[PDB]
RNA sequence: AUAAACCGGGCUCCCUGUCGGUUGUAAUUGAUAAUGUUGAGAGUUCCCCGCGCCAGCGGGG
């Protein structure tokens, strides 16, 4: 029912350099639909179910920042979730607050483009399945929560 | 005859930042559920007030301040040839409600508008009152008699005639209440705007800077809808009972300025000196804005300008028919019951002539 | 006489990356709902400021910094034969609002433009004020009485006279506040641009990993104007003709100088294909000629120039612009109607500008 | 005297694939709203640097790498007859900022250019410091006083003198910062190109026929515009203060190479060994490219070549008359105030003689 | 809407002269230069301008041959029949890059290339579904063609 | 026609001035799209008019 995020992650990690190269050339999420290698990548992960397509398009798009741009790290046994996207972006020390500002205010499509730029720039360390859920919904609530996590992190750290 | 005159402007700006807030981000507003970029009414006002067109076709502008010491010295300087120093000081005191020492720091209650012409007139009055050893509250009593005689002076302070003034202290509280004759709206864009950001640096000529964090400046371009109306009667009253012709004159200057003046912010580094591409003037018994023409935000097709102009025109047709608005209207446009005007000057003339030339 | 001089430039660049941000991305902007490539006004300014042409026809650039230690040392070396070190140090300390020790690092509030001529002048004043046991406050109030006398020194810092200066510390707050005479806009393309991407590598000569760079070509619209009166004022009261000469050099530079970025690898050393100069009472930009992004036909250049010419026709007739105007262009096709004098060469244009638009 | 030399080349290649990206697609660019085939400036620079002509006429080229271990071995073997091993290893360690063990793999921060002569000179310096118990710090500050004496070594690394060097570590970070004297553009076709696709197979000599699926390779022909300019003053400075004549010499060699050298890519399979059909050189006080002659993409008539040349000539006339370019100019062409040259050698001589 | 199987049956029973005459075009609009075309497509609402573009495409593909496109009805189990992309993939005669370059091919470039593929592959498919695809033929129908092709090829292997 | 009715929270206000994101970088080496094939047959060509020995001939679309 729910999309496997970790599977897709590892899949993207072990992808052949040519396919990765072919996917890395999209400049917009929907362009992934122009690319054979993409469908081959997401076929095992429920692409054929319309419910999961938009979601998958985002996931891959962000991953398409690089083969190891998004470093996944498991959460600690103690805490209930791992590192959030905002927090990681803030932790990188390379992302300026106004970037997030203009991100959460961006139109559809544009936001994902911007996000991917931020990911290449930061090479964040985060709980990937968490980010994946976030991308799965990606609405007002989530954008806001992103900026909040960023702000509070940058505040303490 | 119609009491109200409506001025609509569609003007398109190249990338720029014509107004910002406490975080130096472009001022915005939500309309139709989408973000428009906004140029506030006060900004437009001050733009027109301090313009050179104003200075050459309307006259002197009010002087807004709170520093009665500085104002003291200024007033002494430009009135010293007509009045005694303490006639001047006295007048200042009676109008401000604060004692005019030779102190170098004297604070009013708030930043208020000072028309110099007005103050000169009050200086004549206070001179009179000084000759007859008259008590202040009685001078007040006399002056409350004929307020029109004081408003006649706002012909050397038209900007207050247009935008009004509220009074809180001194005889102004009784004599100074002006209700503005011009209503003016915050400029908003006819389309959704996602603002761009400029990421700049400063190269230090004495050290090869390496890693650095770049400064940010929000900016955007956009097609703005400006709207203002003028209540002719109230202008006439605010000017001391001036003729309709003089009102219409001032109105015409407001049209010109609303069609040409652009706030000064960051213009030295973004240069958005664009004239308006559409100006329509419309005489009416009840003021009405055309803002709802762009409530459904304009989507671009070969730009935002033309689609905006057409949105405007269509809503104008629908409202004119719907609410039966037979009033003199004229439209000036750069693009190929409303009288079309080839040049801005023809429009201006049309307005001067009460809308039938 | 007209107070404002407007400079419009259409200049076409071959594949390049002449301005980028902290993420190696081309600077862009949205106009008419389509993406234009952008070159920031700062970039143009400093490219002009530091150019060779400026060095040969205007003079020495202002020295912009925030490091008062280095500045101290510099000022010593270039002025030492004229003043005691302590007069120099004191003048710097009074202007900056910081204390000039023999401290290794002494930082101002911000990066400010300094002119050595100006600093010297202040050194004289501080010296006579030293000889008269006059106190710093009174010195300040005295100097405040004749500002022009200080603005004359900006003839050795003309760029400041053009782009201005702000101060937040020291006597400069009262004295060194300059209001720029030249307004200049970001350059944007007249058309939509979807940037290309060069995928590159580096070959290791001892063994047997791809990077990326964004680039694009584009037809750019440069705009600037100069406020003659404010220039004259900012130069101490200089003549209208000296003003016009400086404005002329700005025309030249805006039509020929190009930011240095990525140029050694992309070489976009192109000159302008159209330059129009236009005299005016109220400054106006022609950017709106390209609000409707220019669609290509036989290039972007020709349709951009025609679009320009048309808008200028509409705006000039519509707003009744009677002002001296002249246009230089490398293209042959139909220009602006006869109130716009045509110029075969750039130098004829510049002469026409030097001559208040009558030659 | 004029400080800039502008080199313009029009060269027509036959079906080939002279530069491609990580998906083996031809490199392109958009110019004038149309697609042009492109050859990167790095491709051109490296082709020139590694060419035979450069080895015979200019000499040693830099050794760009990131493997300090391997470089250590190479440097030992190449300098071992002038310095003993420890001086070499120490010098390398100083210039790179890494410790030079006897380790198998010693990485620099990035691939950088190394000039062997330069390194040698540093070895002599380090050695003098060795005999005089001079501290490394003081050594550095001694070296910063006379930089030109370091730059005089770039006559055995002229490609660095032409295309610059940036250092981010070791003493090089203060000493190796080199400002390139040659600016060079990407080559772009003067006309639109829609690339063709070769569909190929690989026949198995032991497999009895059968339907295989075929591979693809993008290719195309095209008339390319090449541009470069040389900042003479900067070349002189970069070589330690060499005369103008040595610089005009180097510039001449660059004219030759830029007119004749073609990148080796896919040439064993496509062989686009074509020589330029036009070469013009132009002396100037401000560098200027002529790419805008082809902004309006060149329409074919009797090929792309002649219209391309014509376009070039007209736009040069316009630019010259409009911007008043009093400057030495000369043009060589294989077709029938700009001095014509019948042969490339005469153009080269005209350049060597400062255009007189 | 346009009756598909009717148009198919009409094409199957057209006279060989008209048939060969139609096949000869090299661009859909050239069908407008042919009488046999008009007589063929008039019973199916050519006279209504809304349906014209569509018809031009459909016939063009059919023009590959009288029996190049083999219709086969969908099985009662399945909700839809064999789409074009699946058919092409099933042929074993089409190369992925042909399909890729097909969906990235411009109005017009596009139909010509498709017809070449059709003659080459002689596909068995649910015709009315193809007809619908041709009725709309926009970015997502093209992208769907690529999807079906790639995914079928991966499935079958 | 209800703790209701009657019943404005209302007047005034630039967020302004200063700022290159800059230096360096081959995508490169290998590769048949190949085997097999009459376009044969067949006078229909839709309308008007003239002539005719009603076999057809001719003029115009």
């Amino acid at each position: 029912d729910e999309i496997d995020a970790m599977a897709l992650y590892r899949a993207w990690q072990q992808l052949d350099n040519g396919s990765c190269a072919q996917i890395r050339r999209v400049s917009e999420p929907d362009e992934l639909r122009d690319i054979p290698a993409f469908y081959r990548l997401v076929q095992p992960f429920g692409w054929e179910n319309p419910r999961h397509q938009q979601a998958l398009l985002r996931m891959v798009f962000c991953l398409s920042a690089g083969k190891n741009v998004i470093r996944h790290q498991d959460k600690k046994s103690e805490q209930t979730t791992g590192i959030s996207l905002g927090r990681a972006l803030a932790n990188s020390g390379r992302i300026n607050e106004r970037r997030i500002f203009q991100l959460i205010r961006a139109d559809r499509t544009a936001d994902m483009v911007q996000l991917r730029r931020l990911l290449t720039h930061a090479e964040p360390v985060l709980d990937w399945p968490l980010m994946a859920r976030m991308l799965t919904w990606w609405g007002k609530r989530e954008r806001q929560q992103l900026l909040e996590d960023f702000v509070l992190t940058t505040n303490k750290n | 005859m119609s009491n109200f005159i409506n001025i609509h402007v569609l003007i398109s700006h190249s990338p720029s930042c014509l107004n910002r807030d406490d975080m130096n981000m472009q001022k915005d507003a939500i309309f139709g559920g989408k973000r428009r970029v906004r140029i506030s009414s006060q900004s437009l006002k001050r733009a027109m007030r301090k313009s050179g067109y104003y200075a050459q076709n309307i006259g002197e502008s009010s002087l807004r301040t709170i520093h009665l010491a500085q104002l003291r010295d200024v007033l002494r300087q430009k009135l010293g040839e007509r009045f005694d120093q303490k006639i001047i000081d006295k007048t200042l005191a009676l109008l401000s409600g604060k004692s005019v020492d030779e102190a170098e720091k004297i604070s009013a209650d708030a930043v208020t508008p000072w028309v110099v012409g007005e103050i000169a007139w009050f200086c004549e009055q206070v001179a009179k009152a000084e000759a007859d050893n008259l008590d202040d509250k009685k001078l007040l009593k006399v002056l409350k008699e004929d307020i029109a005689a004081i408003r006649v002076n706002l012909q050397q302070g038209v900007d207050i005639a247009l935008s009004g003034r509220m009074a809180t202290s001194g005889m102004m509280t009784e004599l100074g209440k002006v209700d503005g004759a011009m209503s003016i709206a915050h400029a908003i864009t006819t389309h959704q705007v996602d603002s761009d950001i400029d990421w700049f640096t400063a190269v230090d000529d004495l050290q090869e800077q390496g890693s650095a964090h770049l400064g940010t400046q929000e900016f955007s371009s956009g097609v703005f809808y400006r709207y203002a109306n003028i209540n002719l009667a109230q202008l006439q009253e605010n000017l001391g009972g001036a003729s309709r012709e003089q009102a219409l004159e001032i109105a015409t200057h407001v049209v010109h300025m609303l069609a040409t003046e652009v706030p000064g912010a960051k213009q030295r580094t973004y240069a958005a000196f664009n004239p308006a591409d559409m100006v329509m003037v419309n005489f009416s018994d009840m003021p009405l804005s055309m803002a709802n023409a762009f409530e459904k935000a304009v989507k671009a097709k070969d730009g935002f300008l033309q689609p905006s102009i057409q949105a405007f025109n269509q809503y104008w047709d629908r409202v004119a028919n719907g609410y039966g608005l037979n009033g003199a209207a004229a439209q000036f446009s750069l693009s190929d019951q409303v009288k079309q005007m080839p040049t801005l000057e023809q429009l201006k003339s049309w307005v001067r002539n009460n809308g039938e030339a």
